[PDB]
């Protein structure tokens, strides 16, 4: 494997470096790891492809070294080695997503095609070279077994989740108390509702609590939360829980009252903020609960007091809600963003090529679906699968 | 490489001075005494102690 | 061209790799190479500027080398190094700028200033080094007639257009059927709205569809598809399509029913996907199709009953909406996105010398009408300005 | 501190390109570096910790150097150099966070802990390297006085801040005039109302105006525009000014008219956009102005005519909006942005260590607190910070 | 006492009269009188602090002399000149404040903190020079 990335920061580094003028000197480093390589290639041979729409390409190896000559470099020089650039570009491509398409249950971990089972021989390891790049440098470190860790624009976390819970309701559905929200990728929003705007509650207050449970811990998140739930500001018409009829949600907001977020590891509060709305730091958690309270208005000007009567029917519907968004943060299990293409070309190659649902993968890699059972197969699968994604974008995008 | 086994003196000037080499020495004397050249010089010349 | 590129990670892996202390044999490859650079300019004059309110200034050059010599770097050495240098940066400003505003309609992928024209000339290739940049990487791959390809976060696709379809509709506005919707940069919202709640629709349902074609293809785009536009939720007042008047919209939203939406590249659907809320994959397309529905409830509880009568007036308007934002996606084409400076940098560098309205670009750079006009010359031209800007923001931010 | 710097990319460019297989002289000039560090260590001593709950551990230095002989590197060579990279590396992360703890009014760009007090040492010097790290970079020409500059994707400007202004206001609240908000990170939502919907106005047409005034200049900027405020299209029931009642507030948008977006520095109009939505540049700012108006429909259908009475009461209350977004711009200063990890690391490990409350940065590095009031000491010491963060997650996420 | 005086007087007319670029003898008189110091202090250590908040911290001295040659004074040196003027600086600071808090009754003109007391030593007379501030 870690072969395989080699190949690729090789051929960068070189369409990159290699051109038209400047001097051989500051390539002499680089020139000598390049032939090394045509060595330990040429004379053997590879198959990749056979599994769904994808082709079958044989490839073999012939090609000559390079002129450690020169003291600066002509156009000639150039072409000539383009043209066996080339040659390896449109392989690796084919290297890379034939082993980007199947996946293993027992070993989800190691290779798979017989392109790339090969290449773990140790006959080739002469050739792994600068692993700076941000996912072979952890694809490394968890090897030996160590402390790895990625960084996330608007992480993916939440699986999708879209309902309510009717805490208090009637075949009428004319007087609920419930919450209802939206997690989906790195947001959350929820809303709880009081139709009778805590008329009769202790204290005229009724606490409302949402929790969220992440299915991988997060580290170092920069998270923004703001009051109310715009989402679940507006009338609406929804189905039953049962699905026989449905109900009406007329909101009126009123500010939440005594919010306290708590982000928490293993049942432990590692963080915790009392209606602090702006930007706040979560540093370790893998669960949020979101706690927060409608409290019905002891002093009301005509207009307010006329939304919220004595007695049914409850015409407006108060409503107090909380925002909450993950900017960024650290996981030490990939996961998609929303920045990285990863995700995104490992689910277009296998869509391109027609590939078959495998035994570990759900569907179409449906990313709901993948993060609500993410299991330790699945993880490991996606991680070789999105260092090999990365190892590719490093030429071809 | 050292120095001392090239050590020379720097017939002119206050501060027993062993510049460099032979040729390093030639030239000092030289120009010291070239008089159309900066009273800089020969001060330097002058003072510049190993 | 590509030599401009060079001058720069020439000055910035030198403004950086040489400091005080260091030992020489990190640089030995490095101080060459700049060498050579000073020997190929001494002797040669140039000119820049001459434009609305950009300064004329003059350069010259006749330099000394650098001692190549030392086992480390004095304090000294830097310093007369750094002397050098800033007459290079207070240059390269000055040509990135005057090739920066200049457009052709003929050749907009060419070079135009007096400056620049003279660097693709022969004599001076002989200091290319180094194309890593992401930019100039793509911008050689292009020249050779290949593939090219780059990556944003949030990418602007949408023109703005912000508007409706009255699809039913009479003077008094009382009972219209139709869309709104707002495609803005990676954003598109858009509402279907029924005022008589299907009433007298086949099988209680009103069909609605939303079609957004983009100027550009778009690959390997990683989608957020959300029920519901927020932005059309809430009670409206809005101008007639003659301007004539004003019709009133009092939204009631139910869930879209039916959910299709299909991501099509020349009329072939690419990817297709049937309620499935979240994150999606759309791996290739330049034609996004949203099809959406409003059922009557065919159950209602009498708070909703209420809202919808069998006859006018119609006082709830039944509202059903979706959300798709484009997270990250590959354009073969650059465009403006939500994290790169490039459109900022040329807009920013045009204003403040009040460079003249030229023949290719829209005044101010205006990405509206750019995008939704964007012919292969202005394309041509967005990247040769694109990529100059970036090779400026190596060294001057 | 650059001493610092190098530590690291010197840890990195290692425990990356030192692996089991690559050609010797792919790493003679980095090996050589490495080495030469080895020895100015060896020898001094050093104590990190002594704070909070951070440990005091003691760190000794007793060394053999690096290989010359090799020619591809044998497994056995790997693991004997590792074993002396994780000393370093349990080394530098107890160095980081020792000085990423402690705050200075006075001095507060320097050196604090005894850790580093010793590297500024002279005789270390002798290690510095490769400072292309966009960080570092920066920390460089501002030590000599030069233009600075950092890259941030929807940047943290705006101190959390949501109120309203009430123009024209009576004790039942049934008749008000006024704008309510939310400023934060890099967001501004701002809505006019106008209860009467300028029934009495001159020209039927009420003013409304935003200022904001940002607490550092933003050059670059990348901005979207909407109109329309959705966090402030939605039912209210809001507290007074003086918090003795509650007043409600029953939204109907309009269009905003003659929307004019001024973005000026120190008094100065530098960008202006009329009634342009979508994406617009902002070259340099200190202050967003954000003037708009609702005028009152001169045609209105019966549906329309029906919630603007010439006589109170107004049950429905005519708003106008505008949304401003800043994607991305470029600051000076450092400051919290949506994907940097920064200002999550300091303020997790001050945290995670229960590092009491210091004299110069706010409880819990709050950010709304710490924009607000964002002295000349905070910025050095955040930045000081922030620069130690960035050398940490080269090797430590 | 006066002794302390010259310790910046050196210093400033140091930090002031040198830098990149200056011929050589303007400041051969000066050099010298530099130097001087370096020597009788060398060997001697000190200590300041020990009153409130005022942080006990050690000084100790051994530092080279100088490159009394280079003729147009080259970047470098005074870098490898500017890296010892900053140990005295942040040193005699802590040695002003140290003596600017101490009070005597009996005999209150006199000297006080232990750092000062030694200074008044008759082996660091050597150092005084220019009284005209
Ligand atoms: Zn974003």
């Amino acid at each position: 494997m870690d072969v395989l990335y080699s190949l690729s920061k090789t051929l960068k580094d070189a369409r990159d470096k290699i051109v038209e003028g400047t001097l051989y000197s500051n390539v002499s480093d680089l020139i000598q790891q390049f032939n090394q390589m045509i060595i330990t290639m040429n004379g053997n041979e590879f198959q990749t492809g056979g599994i769904g729409n994808l082709p079958i390409r044989n490839w073999n190896f012939d090609f000559g070294l390079l002129g450690t000559t020169l003291l600066n470099l002509d156009a000639n020089y150039v072409e000539t080695a383009r043209n066996t650039i080339d040659y390896f570009v449109d392989f690796v491509d084919n290297v890379c997503m034939d082993e980007m398409v199947r996946e293993s249950q027992r070993n989800g971990i190691a290779p798979q095609s017989d392109s790339l089972r090969k290449l773990s021989g140790i006959k080739f390891k002469r050739i792994n070279f600068d692993n700076s790049s941000e996912y072979i440098e952890n694809w490394n470190l968890q090897n030996r077994r160590q402390r790895t860790g990625f960084t996330f624009h608007k992480p993916n976390i939440f699986p999708y989740s879209a309902s309510f819970t009717l805490n208090r309701s009637q075949p009428a559905h004319d007087n609920l108390m419930g919450t209802m929200w939206l997690n989906a990728g790195s947001e959350i929003q929820v809303a709880g509702f009081d139709y009778s705007c805590a008329i009769n509650a202790p204290a005229n207050i009724q606490q409302f609590e949402h929790i969220v449970q992440l299915r991988r811990v997060l580290t170092t998140a920069t998270i923004t939360l703001l009051p109310d739930a715009e989402r679940f500001s507006f009338p609406r018409v929804i189905n039953s829980a049962d699905g026989a009829t449905t109900w009406y949600f007329n909101p009126v907001i009123l500010r939440p009252n005594n919010v306290e977020v708590e982000f928490l590891l293993n049942g432990q509060i590692i963080n915790t903020y009392q209606a602090r709305f702006g930007t706040i730091i979560a540093r370790n958690f893998d669960t949020i609960r979101l706690s927060f309270q409608l409290m019905r208005p002891p002093n009301m000007t005509p207009a307010v007091a006329a939304l919220f009567p004595n007695a049914q029917p409850f015409e407006h519907h108060a409503t107090v809600g909380l925002t909450l968004r993950i900017e960024s943060a650290v996981c030490e299990s990939v996961l998609a963003d929303a920045s990285k293409t990863m995700l995104a070309n490992v689910t277009s190659v296998r869509q391109e090529y027609a590939i078959p649902v495998g035994p570990v993968f759900p569907p179409g890699m449906n990313w709901t679906d993948l993060i609500t059972n993410y299991s330790p197969s699945r993880e490991d699968n996606l991680q070789r699968v999105f260092t090999v994604a990365s190892i590719r974008s490093m030429l071809v995008k | 490489l050292l120095l001392k086994d090239m050590a020379v003196e720097n017939k002119n000037s206050r501060d027993a001075g062993k510049v460099v080499d032979s040729e390093t020495a030639a030239i000092c004397d030289a120009i010291f005494q070239d008089e159309e050249t900066e009273g800089v010089v020969r001060r330097f010349i002058a003072e510049m102690r190993q």
